[PDB]
RNA sequence: CCUCCGCAUAAGCCUGCGUCAGCUGACAAUUAACAGCCCAAUAUCUACAAUCAACCAACAAGUCUUAUUACCCUCACUGUCAACCCAACACAGGCAUGCUCAUAAGGAAAGGUUAAAAAAAGUAAAAGGAACUCGGCAAAUCUUACCCCGCCUGUUUACCAAAAACAUCACCUCUAGCAUCACCAGUAUUAGAGGCACCGCCUUCCUUAAAUAGGGAUGGCUCCACGAGGGUUCAGCUGUCUCUUACUUUUAACCAGUGAAAUUGACCUGCCCGUGAAGAGGCGGGCAUAACACAGCAAGACGAGAAGACCCUAUGGAGCUUUAAUUUAUUAAUGCAAACACCUGCAUUAAAAAUUUCGGUUGGGGCGACCUCGGAGCAGAACCCAACCUCCGAGCAGUACAUGCUAAGACUUCACCAGUCAAAGCGAACCUUUGAUCCA
RNA sequence: GCUAAACCUAGCCCCAAACCCCACCUUACUACCAAACCUUAGCCAAACCAUUUACAUAAAGUAUAGGCGAUAGAAAUUGAUGGCGCAAUAGAUAUAGUACCGCAAGGGAAAGAAAGCAUAAUAUAGCAAGGACUAACCCCUAUACCUUCUGCAUAAUGAAUUAACUAGAAAUAACUUUGCAAGGAGAGCCAAAGCUAAGACCCCCGAAACCAGACGAGCUACCUAAGAACAGCUAAAAGAGCACACCCGUCUAUGUAGCAAAAUAGUGGGAAGAUUUAUAGGUAGAGGCGACAAACCUACCGAGCCUGGUGAUAGCUGGUUGUCCAAGAUGAAUCUUAGUUCAACUUUAAAUUUGCCCACAGAACCCAAAUCCCCUU
């Protein structure tokens, strides 16, 4: 198929980007994921998940003003347009982020624990043990990948050597170098769970479609079955 | 069902 | 229902050459003593009727030229006059349709 | 109800059965070659 | 007198009711302003819907470029017709958009006649008013109440099923800790899959005159609303019916024109009884019997339509499922070597699949029996004789270890295969049932 | 006397020889902008199927291979222009790869120089005739044909009818007739009268299928991009009510070779949404797509269509065309009882010598009819 991904923009921008829906199809044109299709037309707002991104010809911790907190069609969490120096960027808004607030993004691992104020981003080494965090990186400077959905909050369980143990919202532990940055507090839109879709049409607006034949293997869906051993073949299904 | 079979048009379009 | 056997030409002849199917000879045909044309006793002579229809059509064309437009039917009688004819006393007060030919013998 | 499966559109006609698409693949080139060998007046659609 | 018609655009088609002279040929024609055919780049830009956009109301969150550097020449090219396209057709079908909402546009239901049946559509109907019928189907007319199922709006077997089936919000379970082609430019309040079903709470009588109808005396319940769902009912309504009739239109029949299809061994093509490949126009015995049109009918021609439906067969297909058989080539895991993450070879286990098969005889109300060999009867007396026929028995043992070797002539399970008997001779001594070939 | 009949070359078949201006890959036929190579499979045979089979001469169908079975199968060595063709349903598909059919791949023609009727309907009764007769009918006799069956007028199959076309291909071994003859044969091979040569003998149509490679998402299913439509009333931001356009297709009737290969009329459901819909693009066949109906994927989808393998295979059905004569009829095994092989029967040819019938004699104990056997005849 003549499918070219719409994710071709190379330069970061604030403007919402016109994103092409996939319908759950590969570049080959065949369905790869089922139940996707239709829904409201959406525009993509490029989110900068590297919270500590010092501006060009600049370095060190910097502050930013929350221009606004906006609903994002492409996420559960709501985003914030936040401006610093002479640039603006979209970030993931925390629970109590408000327009006009100030946000601190630092790479300084202070000897003492920095007072953890919701919304600011510090290296994990600088946080008190047990602080709620989100937008966690796996590697230093990789960019936030974990704890990004609405209302999610990991916990900085432990800090030893240059390694911190985080509890992801799935209650699984993760080891990350303490130099990797994370933002304090739980992600915004904490009430995302309680939202009631109400009708099938609303899911269809959200781009979820009812789709059958989701397996494509011979016989369709087949739950795993325990294959008996020769000794147990005699008792697999004892007639009543 | 079996589809109808059409006979060639030349047979019925002949003219003197 | 479909035929159970092809009908033979002998049966078909017995059917389609029956007198009921044959054309009957007409015996009401005669000669019009006026013009000698053939006519049926109860029907008008075709040739004479054609004469009358053509003359009527010409007279009606003259009437249409005189009236000049739809919905102009006169409220007065009409009289047709041919070349060399003059409105008579009883033809007074009647619209005159003038024909360029001479009075037909059958027209009185 | 049926029978009118052909809904003509010159764009689809040319994009689907045209000379350019026929030459776009070796299989289509062989389609053209077969038509040429048979002597078809119309090699492509 | 009639029309959701008409005029344009789009799309499609491609000269396809313009003129002329004989459907054919010739001749003519649609003229750009409408429409199409575009843009010199590099970068940098571009958070703030729309809905009369002002309040108000949100959620589904919603087409949004200047600076600099180059550059002056100018209106080319193409579509323009029609009664038109997709449906084999001058096809009652399909066919986007803008305006006209009954037309200022566009059209003609009747070839002529007659006024039969049957048939279609419609109108009216005494009294009655569901007695019709599977069912109030259809029609006519207003309504009541209640059950079953599914929560709901939706979807589906294009062309016999629109439903209680599918989906669905809700809920539960399982799997996944992660980025540059889907999921996703997402990240556990996420994503994928499966199940379930909104939600919420606990663990003989009545109906009728007559009632095989209807209603009521994790699980158990709760039906708010909805439904061309499935049942029952009051009232009304009615030609559904008692019980049909009248009229109009179509059809019809006659006249004129044009003119098919299935079908058809030949037919000079009767009835009764009998017979027969078991249902006779055709044969036997009787009866009847001039010859032909036309209109009706549907009892027969085991009437015509598809080598119908259903059932059985074929060492015929194909689909599906598996603890049917054979594989793991391919992927995924591991392990061992091989190169110092990636990759090759070899094994093992899986996943996914792939190929192939469906023995025979018997048994209608079962839950199987049988399949080879032998004895007895059927089959009495040479031999031979079946069965889902009536009974019985066997898959070897005991013995010895000439129970060795050879060899005339014979028998033979109706073929062959196989299976039997055996003189003489040599050698020791002094016997009474199961199965081939190949392959090992 | 109409329709018609006829015709002969247009060409073709098999051999031999010879090696044969301009426009156009963009939406082809449009003057001019910044990347190829990779085992065929399967039908089929094995009577299923699974390994397997199935894409000069001579040595020799030998060595070999092989569910050692169907079958497959060497090499060393040897050395080597014409027509008892067609002649317009034939011969090329061909007047043309045109017309026409199909979206496409692709399929693919035709043709040029008697029957049926009419002259002239018809006569009791009957397979339509025959025996006849003075005489057409009247009289008497007479149950179409083919195929499939134990048996068919059968109310079993096929056939309207005419013309044309349309179906028995071959080995091993025999036999017959020649040649030569312990040798024959024009190397090879055979030979204990053989060898050499000739003569005679082995059908047609038909599946559902399987696989390879193409072609198809202008219908339909779903999806992508960017569009468009939704009156009026009621209600207020609604998968809201009634109801147009629009979409659908509940029920009834009509239609059923129809207006229509799914329609018409009425009735009915939705009708601001999970709506409907134009345009362009995508997903492709064991695949796609699917609010799972086995639904849809160009009218016939439990797996499309086309071409090829392919003249698939068919123990099954049907068909199998001059004359005449003669002989000619009821067990065993088998994935076998719709078939086949052996036997029995049958036919032909040949050799030589008993064959059938058949009395007497003869053939069991246990517990009838007859049969067997054979001197004579
Ligand atoms: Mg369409
Ligand atoms: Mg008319
Ligand atoms: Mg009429
Ligand atoms: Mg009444
Ligand atoms: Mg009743
Ligand atoms: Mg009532
Ligand atoms: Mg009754
Ligand atoms: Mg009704
Ligand atoms: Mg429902
Ligand atoms: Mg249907
Ligand atoms: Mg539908
Ligand atoms: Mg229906
Ligand atoms: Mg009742
Ligand atoms: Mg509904
Ligand atoms: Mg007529
Ligand atoms: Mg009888
Ligand atoms: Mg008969
Ligand atoms: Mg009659
Ligand atoms: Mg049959
Ligand atoms: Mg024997
Ligand atoms: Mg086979
Ligand atoms: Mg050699
Ligand atoms: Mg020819
Ligand atoms: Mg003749
Ligand atoms: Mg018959
Ligand atoms: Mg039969
Ligand atoms: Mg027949
Ligand atoms: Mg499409
Ligand atoms: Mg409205
Ligand atoms: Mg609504
Ligand atoms: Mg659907
Ligand atoms: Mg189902
Ligand atoms: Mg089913
Ligand atoms: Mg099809
Ligand atoms: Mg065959
Ligand atoms: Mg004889
Ligand atoms: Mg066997
Ligand atoms: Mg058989
Ligand atoms: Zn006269």
């Amino acid at each position: 198929a003549n499918f070219v991904s719409w994710k071709s923009r190379t330069k970061y921008t604030i403007t919402p980007v016109k994103m092409r829906k996939s319908g759950g199809r590969d570049h080959t044109g065949r369905i790869r994921v089922h139940g996707i299709g239709g829904g409201h037309k959406q525009r993509y707002r490029m989110i900068d998940f590297l919270r500590f991104r010092p501006e060009e010809t600049k370095s060190g911790p910097f502050e930013e003003k929350v221009i606004q907190v906006r609903y994002d069609p492409c996420r559960s969490a709501d985003i914030a347009l936040v401006a610093g120096g002479s640039r603006k960027r979209w970030i993931i808004a925390t629970e109590n982020m408000q327009a006009g607030d100030t946000i601190l993004n630092s790479n300084h691992i202070g000897r003492m624990a920095v007072a953890a104020r919701e919304g600011d981003a510090h290296p994990l080494g600088a946080l008190p043990v047990g602080t709620l965090i989100n937008n966690v990186e796996s590697e230093p400077g990789r960019g936030a990948q974990y704890i990004r959905a609405a209302g999610t909050c990991g916990v900085l369980l432990r800090k030893v050597n240059g390694t911190a143990i985080i509890q992801l919202p799935s209650k699984r532990q993760m080891q990350v170098l303490e130099t990797c940055v994370a933002t304090v507090g739980r992600v915004s839109n904490v009430d995302h769970n309680k939202r009631v879709i109400g009708k099938a049409g609303r899911n269809r607006w959200l781009g979820k479609r009812p789709n059958s034949g989701r397996w494509h293997r011979k016989g369709g869906w087949a739950g795993r079955k325990i294959r008996p051993l020769p000794p147990m073949k005699s008792y697999v299904k004892l007639p009543s | 069902f079996t589809p109808p079979i059409y006979q060639p048009k030349f047979k019925t379009e002949k003219e003197f | 229902a479909a035929p159970k056997n092809r009908r033979t030409i002998e049966v078909n002849r017995c059917r389609r050459r029956n007198p009921q199917k044959l054309i009957k000879v007409k015996n009401n045909i005669d000669v019009c003593p006026e013009c000698g044309h053939l006519k049926q006793k109860h029907v008008l002579c075709a040739y004479c009727y054609e004469k009358v229809c053509k003359e009527t059509a010409e007279i009606r064309r003259q009437i249409g030229k005189q009236e000049g437009g739809p919905f102009k039917a006169p409220t007065i009688e009409t009289v047709v006059l041919y070349t060399g004819e003059t409105p008579s006393e009883q033809d007074q007060g009647k619209r005159i349709i003038e024909r360029d030919r001479k009075r037909p013998s059958w027209f009185t | 109800a049926r029978g009118n499966e052909y809904q003509p559109s010159n764009i689809k006609r040319k994009n689907k059965h045209g000379w350019v698409r026929r030459l776009s693949t070796p299989a289509g080139v062989q389609v053209i070659l077969r038509r040429m060998l048979k002597g078809r007046k119309s090699l492509s659609h």
